[PDB]
């Protein structure tokens, strides 16, 4: 009974661990996409910026 | 003053001082040299790695362990561990500090003569011993009786010691331990699509085990199981990505240790092993020996292998005899805590090698008592 | 300076005495403030580590010494926060004793069984109660450059928090000697200093230990000191005296006594 | 037995799903410094295009 007390504890810890890195690499992949996104777009404008150093 | 504790072993050689709590310094007892040839003068690389240098610029050299199974085959790397050993690790000159040093049961006369020498000679100690791997892990064990199963990464021996007697004719060596199953790990990673065979991968095959694999407690359900379900697969990232994943294998490959047969050995499974040396031991020490087999050695800390271990020598034994498996959950370390506390007692710093006596009487005074 | 602290009495004592001072006082409830604080009882005979001997004393109360000592504290350089964490330590060590374990069915692994001292004492420092006693039932020491986590028995880990309470107690003794100290100087710039030292003497009695022996030693150091000091100055004074007796040296006889 | 070795592959999955949601929120956090960043010097070279774009 003390182990599958427990049990059934680290198993809550299982569930909510296993959603939480889920959710917390959902967040981070989504940010760095956008971050890739914005990088590419600093790409843009610093080539709209020597196309502009070309005076 | 403070004695040295060196416990070569083979995969990993741990040092430290005598009295001490654990080993100062751990490290692979390896040695590395470059396999390609280099182009950037004034880089002046040296010749030869050793330890965790090596382990970590493992990328462009040849590993080569100095120990095979519990004996020293290339002297001459095994003085360069040495010496990195006591110039590195510790930071110690030698000269001033009586070793300790540890070799399996059942080895090569020349190998224990050799070492004397080596260790009299090049570095100049004033004393020297050497002791009985699986005795030192008793002595950690606050024990005075039971059966201890060492199993290191070359070799595997069982001592029962009773009452502070060792009986030899029963002492029970096997040449199967962590390198063959990283071997055999290695083959049967194959027929997934792994393919690992230099000597540096050989090493990330290592951690694989170490970290994954594990002691079924019964291997048909086990073997059923990964048949039908997928619930024991997990992944593993290698040092380039390409993560991978391992089913059946994570007790497959240390199932070895009870069936040899996977490898092609003849000899009988370590429950087997144990039970017979139990069994060559006079009747009316079996119930103790029965009751305390210890453990130590890195082999032994798979999950789970106590708990097999326990179950079938069980099934061998008699139904009215208690069995019981003392695992410490430090025993990676047991042989050279049990040389500290050796080393660290008062009775024993007249059981020392003088330098003197040795240059009277020359390497063969080891195997005579001065043990 | 305090020297030579006997360390035992805080956890063991024979039955014809008792514990520290301290103990008692804060058991005789002249201020039931500390017994509430505390969270003691007043029943000596409750805390095991005080307990194996003498309790009260027909001599002298220990009430009236807590006051005594307390304007000992205070007329020194002491802040009150100190003299409350200084019962806390007490009660703590007190507390100590009746911390209880017991082997888990399949292993020889200490374990705890009741968390109430535990919370009590661990409360009394400010720190978690469940990871005080699983870091005394499962320690773990620094190897190579990573740790392992050593196993314990019971036996173990009662040595492990005597070990503890003597320790802790030992430590305020000494902390407070400096502060003491700490208290009483007197800035101006000074040398050579005089020495005035008291010590238990020879004191050997019908059923001797361990303390004993050991008071004996530092006995037998300092006969060997002043016997070899009295040997240098009375004998090689007779230099002048163109005559020379006794020409061996004093100490040397009691060294096969030190030797042993 | 059973609870006991349950418990303890239950304990081992435990220490491995903190062991990774550790770094859930570090590799989480470092998504943000970089969009922090990035957003930064968008607006620089924003402001760069735009004084550039004078005649
Ligand atoms: N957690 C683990 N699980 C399984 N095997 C391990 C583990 N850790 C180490 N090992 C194996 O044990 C070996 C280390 O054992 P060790 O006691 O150092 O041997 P030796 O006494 O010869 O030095 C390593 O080679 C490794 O393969």
């Amino acid at each position: 009974e003390d182990s599958d007390r427990k049990y059934e504890e680290v198993a809550r810890k299982l569930v909510i661990l296993e959603g939480e890195l889920e959710r917390s690499e959902e967040r981070a992949e989504v940010a760095e996409s956008k971050c890739g996104d914005l990088e590419e777009e600093l790409k843009i404008v610093t080539n709209n910026l020597k196309s502009l150093e070309a005076q | 003053t403070t004695a040295l504790v060196c416990d070569n072993g083979s995969g990993l050689v741990k040092a430290g001082f005598a009295g001490d709590d654990a080993p100062r310094a751990v490290f692979p007892s390896i040695v590395g040299r470059p396999r390609h040839q280099g182009v950037m003068v004034g880089m002046g690389q040296k010749d030869s790695y050793v330890g965790d240098e090596a382990q970590s610029k493992r990328g462009i050299l040849t590993l080569k362990y100095p120990i095979e199974h519990g004996i020293i085959t290339n002297w001459d790397d095994m003085e360069k561990i040495w010496h990195h050993t006591f110039y590195n690790e510790l930071r110690v000159a030698p000269e001033e500090h009586p070793t300790l040093l540890t070799e399996a049961p059942l080895n090569p006369k020349a190998n224990r003569e050799k070492m004397t020498q080596i260790m009299f000679e090049t570095f100049n100690v004033p004393a020297m011993y050497v002791a009985i791997q699986a005795v030192l892990s008793l002595y950690a064990s606050g024990r005075t009786t039971g059966i201890v199963l060492d199993s290191g990464d070359g070799v595997t021996h069982n001592v029962p010691i009773y009452e502070g007697y060792a009986l030899p004719h029963a002492i029970m060596r096997l040449d199967l331990a962590g390198r063959d199953l990283t071997d055999y790990l290695m083959k049967i990673l194959t027929e997934r699509g792994y393919s690992f065979v230099t000597t540096a991968e050989r090493e990330i095959v290592r951690d694989i085990k170490e970290k994954l694999c594990y002691v079924a407690l019964d291997f048909e359900n086990e073997m059923a199981t990964a048949a039908s379900s997928s619930s024991l697969e997990k992944s593993y990232e290698l040092p380039d990505g390409q993560v991978i994943t391992i089913g059946n294998e994570r007790f497959r490959c240390p199932e070895t240790l009870f069936q040899p047969s996977f490898i092609g050995m003849e000899s009988a499974g370590i429950h087997e092993t144990t039970y017979n040396s139990i069994m060559k031991c006079d009747i009316d020490i079996r119930k103790d020996l029965y009751a305390n087999n210890v453990m130590s050695g890195g082999t032994t800390m798979y999950p789970g292998i106590a708990d097999r271990m326990q179950k079938e020598i069980t099934a061998l034994a008699p139904s009215t005899m208690k069995i019981k498996i003392i695992a410490p959950p430090e025993r990676k370390y047991s042989v050279w805590i049990g040389g500290s506390i050796l080393a660290s007692l008062s009775t024993f710093q007249q059981m020392w090698i003088t330098k003197q006596e040795y240059d009277e009487a020359g390497p063969s005074i080891v195997h005579r008592k001065c043990f | 300076e305090t020297y030579l602290l006997e360390k035992s009495r805080v956890t063991f004592q024979l039955k014809a005495e008792r514990s520290y001072h301290i103990f008692y006082q804060i058991m005789s409830n002249k201020k039931p403030d500390l017994i509430e604080m505390l969270l003691i009882t007043t029943n000596p005979y409750d805390y095991a580590f005080v307990s194996q001997g003498e309790i009260t004393v027909p001599s002298i109360d220990d009430q009236e010494e807590l006051m005594a000592t307390d304007s000992a504290i205070d007329i020194l350089g002491f802040t009150s926060d100190e003299r409350v964490s200084i019962y806390k330590l007490t009660g703590a060590v007190m507390h100590y004793g009746n911390m209880k374990f017991k082997q888990k069915q399949r292993e020889e692994q200490a374990e705890p069984d009741g968390t109430e001292v535990a919370d009590k004492a661990a409360y009394l420092q400010n720190l978690n109660s469940a990871d005080l006693l699983k870091a005394l039932c499962y320690p773990r020491v620094k190897v190579g450059n990573e740790y392992v986590t050593k196993g314990q028995t019971v036996q173990q880990v009662y040595n492990a928090v005597g070990a503890l309470a003597k320790a802790v107690y030992e430590k305020m003794f000494l902390w407070m000697v400096t502060r003491i100290n700490q208290q009483l100087d007197t800035k101006q710039p000074r040398q050579y200093f005089i020495g005035v030292l008291d010590i238990a003497g020879f004191e050997i009695f019908d059923f001797n230990s361990l303390e004993q022996l050991c008071i004996n030693f530092t006995n037998e150091k300092l006969q060997q000191f002043f016997n070899h000091h009295m040997f240098v100055l009375e004998q090689e004074e007779y230099k002048k005296e163109g005559i020379e007796w006794e020409f061996i040296d004093f100490g040397m006889d009691l060294a096969a006594c030190i030797e042993l």
